């Protein structure tokens, strides 16, 4: 093509590559803090699990964890998605997984409903008209417990009110800086655990019902927050990896364009010299 | 035995005139119609500047040839020939000039082969750190549009690069003595200037020159006499004494 | 035409204007005639004597002790690239360049003058005034920052980054739209009468818009209106 | 109407490039997308179809005034053709006034016919 | 000769739609190369999905080429070409693997080739 076209194309690719590099740097920076936030939150959930594995009292009267298995009514699905794109297969994986699984598991909208976190999830469930009832958007890039508690209290109360009697949630899991996996994990109506009897002291009066309603909603809240932190870490890792790949592709394209530009240069110089000499040879 | 400084305001116009003259004399054309000895023309010119040995008169002649490029086309015939001939180059960028870098000297594309022995020890002791800092800041200048990087050390590079750029800026027709350049570069490199606002650095350097004229005669005389940095502790004492009085605005 | 101007500046010492429209045609005609004259061709097919041919004409338009000629003359840039020898050689003779730019003209932003490429050695603090110099450099700076946002918002979006983005973007585009003035000549294309704004009013209105006296004013009020009072009047009319 | 149409299309041109990546585009600025698409569909015609200036300007007025922004982008061409047929059916006075005075007729008189065609028009 | 009054209205419409989809694919391929398939819009994803199949289906196995490869040639009438392309555009074969559209004759050959393959 023309030298001007090739040069402009090279410059545009260069600027896009630099912007993608900056985006990778900022994504890695945000990961550098999401990881430490998750690690700092881990001991709180450790404590809540330690407390939970005494309140069970074997076959207790708690309505939530005793595997009620009442006739299933409007199974609840919770999805954790990003507010912004440019993350590769992060959102597509979780949305395709939820869609493929719910299509096989259930048949009619009276048998399921959706809880949505993130802009892409709600936009998808709107354009494909699905029964979503509760959602939230534009969560801050490093969330705390207070931000999500407002929605999660209502989500747990929804099961408390004899609705959403079967509940599942989907979120990408931070397996590694390179690999992120989309897990499906059961929630409070299907509660199961392993630890045997122990002893501890935190409102440790043996009053079963009182400690029960003190703990179990807060346990669900803590588990939701931990899963959310995991999902955010996964989002940051996916974004940084995708931007690295974008920079690599841009570099390869720039290399090929430079080859084409050099060949065009030598062709143009040859043409100009030939024309000058031919014009001079006349007179 | 004297020393002569020669500046050619435009070599490209000489090249154009010689091309026109050759074409009118009906000599065989060449690459971009330039005659066959255009390179020899400029080699004859720029090879006469030299530093004579001791056995001859110990004089010297130094040259600063100028080249004018169109739209930054540094791949053209005459610019490439002159870059090949000359011992160095400095590249002034109009974009940097418009963005506020007044001398507009791009430290990336500017090289001097003689650089080194062509300096005094005081400036050689401090030049490498400044060059390294500016080279590192070059890449980081592409991240400043993002509000924050979550580690201070990387943002420290941005801050130090901004302070470097503010130090290196200068106004028309007010050259600075090399000793007063050495002192301010030392102040920048040793972190004395790192706590000063960017808009205030430019005023700070002039106030520092005034404070030097007040109470640094011994330091300036020592630099002039020995071409070497003064006592490091005494210099730090003087700089902190000035910072004790300069006020942030 | 130059001889007629020279008579006035020499015989009577007046101050004379010389408007030359598309001076590029002069060198183009020289290039057309050189080949037929029998001269050997030059780099891009131009004449060998392009530089001297331009210089003989241009150096006669200079101020003397008796009189002074000033000349406003347009340049045609073939293929919209400033690397061609004919527009390249004329740069050395100019003291002030007003670079009209496409992709500014494409939005109908008349007179399409680029605040970036426009340069003049008359812009110095001791000649134009310290306040004028400060305002000019400040508006150039705030317009500089905006262009860099364009790429990052092309890849992300306007609202992605918020680091003082509202303030900086507002400051930039309100001045950028304010630079466009309705011309008296522009009646032939829009019917709307033009306006004349002096330098004092210009710098004063720019000080106001820079400090934020009119931060809440609409963008279209800045476009093609002239003085700041006219801007606020038309904004009140359209914006109730 | 030429100036407003030109300015609207010119403004619509740029944001299409940014529309390929961003989802946070304002709903009010999505009206710009809709109007730009309507204009682009209006500015097409098939081979060997000369259109008189009066019917040429009536549809431009309807488009620039937003009288068809409620019709989907798919049906704009059928809107155009059946609108010309409707104007030939009823708009004789409008066409004659435009052809005679070279000026736009009273906005009320033409807007009534435009609204009548709107309520008559079926959408697929 | 590709005019509506010469080749037929349906032929003209099908040809124009095919060209439009191919042009859109050629426009999008730069973004696809620079930053991958992930960030495409859903409509653009379907456009690419059909454009690849159309581009493969435009291929054909000739009678002359029967010496380079063992596959015999095929003769495709205009009606069958138009019907097959219309069926592809209407979404009847969006579930087929895209390699089943390569070097085949009429449209039924695609279905039988795909059934012979892992489908």
């Amino acid at each position: 093509a023309s030298l001007r076209d090739i040069k402009t194309r090279i410059n545009a690719t260069k600027k896009t590559s630099q912007i993608t590099k900056a985006m990778e740097m900022v994504s890695t920076s945000k990961l550098n803090r999401a990881e430490q936030n998750a690690k700092s939150f881990v001991p709180y959930m450790e404590k809540i699990q330690e407390v939970v594995a005494n309140v069970a009292l074997g076959a207790g009267g708690a309505s939530h964890p005793m595997l009620v298995s009442r006739p299933v009514k409007k199974t609840g699905y919770l999805v954790i998605t990003s507010d912004r794109g440019l993350a590769g297969a992060y959102n597509s994986n979780v949305l395709r997984l939820v869609y493929q699984t719910i299509q096989k598991r259930h048949a009619s909208p009276d048998e399921y409903a959706i809880i949505v976190i993130g802009r892409v999830g709600l936009s998808f469930f709107r354009k494909r008209n699905m029964p979503v009832i509760l959602d939230i958007t534009r969560l801050p890039d490093q969330p705390s417990f207070a931000d999500i508690k407002e929605i999660a209290r209502k989500t747990v109360g929804l099961f408390a009110d004899g609705t959403f009697d079967e509940l599942y949630m989907y979120y990408n899991h931070y397996v590694s800086a390179i690999q992120q996996e989309v897990t499906e994990r059961k929630l409070l109506p299907l509660t199961d655990l392993a630890e045997n009897k122990q002893r501890t002291v935190y409102e440790f009066e043996p009053s079963q019902e009182e400690i029960l309603d003190v703990l179990l909603p807060q346990y669900a809240e803590s588990l939701i927050y931990g899963a959310l932190l995991d999902a955010k870490a996964s989002e940051h890792a996916a974004r940084m990896t995708a931007m690295k790949n974008a920079t690599d592709n841009a570099n390869e394209l720039i290399r090929t364009l430079t080859l084409s530009y050099n060949r065009a240069r030598q062709a143009a110089i040859t043409q100009e010299i030939t024309e000058i000499v031919a014009g001079a040879n006349a007179l | 035995g004297k020393h002569v400084l020669v500046v050619y305001d435009d070599l490209s116009k000489q090249a154009a005139a010689y091309r026109e003259l050759s074409l009118l004399l009906r000599r065989p054309p060449g690459r971009e119609a330039y005659p066959g000895d255009i390179f020899y023309l400029h080699s004859r010119l720029l090879e006469r500047a030299a530093k004579l040995s001791d056995a001859k008169g110990g004089g010297s002649l130094t040259a600063l040839p100028f080249v004018e490029t169109q739209a930054g086309d540094i791949s053209a015939y005459i610019p490439t020939n002159v870059i090949s001939i000359t011992d160095g180059q400095i590249f002034l960028q109009s974009d940097l000039f418009f963005s506020g870098v007044r001398p507009a000297i791009n430290a990336g594309l500017s090289v001097s082969r003689v650089g080194g022995a062509a300096q005094i020890k005081a400036m050689k002791k401090v030049a490498g750190t400044l060059r390294l800092d500016l080279a590192a800041y070059r890449e980081l200048e592409a991240f400043a549009q993002f509000g924050s990087d979550l580690d201070k050390a990387t943002q420290a590079k941005l801050a130090r690069g901004a302070r470097t750029v503010e130090v290196l800026k200068q106004d028309l027709h007010q050259p600075i003595p090399v000793e007063k350049q050495v002192l301010i570069i030392y102040a920048l490199t040793r972190g004395f200037l790192d706590d000063i606002p960017v808009e205030d650095v430019r005023r700070f350097e002039k106030e520092f020159y005034l404070f030097l004229d007040q109470n640094g005669q011994h330091l300036l005389e020592h630099i002039r006499t020995t071409k070497d940095l003064p006592n490091e502790d005494d210099l730090n004492k003087a700089i902190e004494a000035f910072k004790k009085t300069f006020v942030v605005s | 035409g130059l001889t007629m101007a020279e008579y006035f500046r020499d015989e009577q010492g007046q101050d004379v204007l010389l408007f030359i429209d598309n001076i590029f045609r002069f060198t183009q005609a020289g290039s057309e005639v050189s080949a037929l004259l029998g001269r050997m061709p030059s780099a891009v097919g131009y004449q060998p004597t392009l530089a001297t041919e331009m210089g003989q004409l241009q150096e006669r338009i200079t101020s003397t002790a008796k009189g002074s000629i000033t000349s406003i003359q347009a340049i045609y840039v073939p293929a919209d690239d400033y690397t061609d020898p004919a527009p390249a050689t004329t740069f050395s003779h100019l003291d002030a360049t007003t670079n009209l730019e496409r992709k500014l003209a494409e939005m109908g932003i008349y007179p399409a003058v680029d605040p970036l490429a426009s340069t003049s050695r008359a812009l110095a603090p001791e000649i134009v005034g310290e306040e004028h110099y400060q305002v000019a450099r400040k508006v150039q700076q705030t317009l500089q920052r905006y262009k860099e946002l364009q790429d990052i918002i092309a890849i992300l979006g306007m609202d992605e980054l918020s680091d003082e983005d509202k303030l900086v973007v507002h400051r930039a585009r309100r001045i950028q739209f304010f630079l466009s003035q309705n011309f008296h000549v522009a009646e032939q294309f829009t019917g709307q009468p033009g306006s004349y704004v002096p330098v004092k009013e210009t710098v004063r209105g720019f000080k106001e818009i820079l400090e934020g006296k009119y931060d809440h004013l609409p963008e279209d009020a800045f476009r093609l209106v002239g003085r700041i009072e006219e801007v606020v009047e038309k904004a009140k009319a359209m914006g109730v």
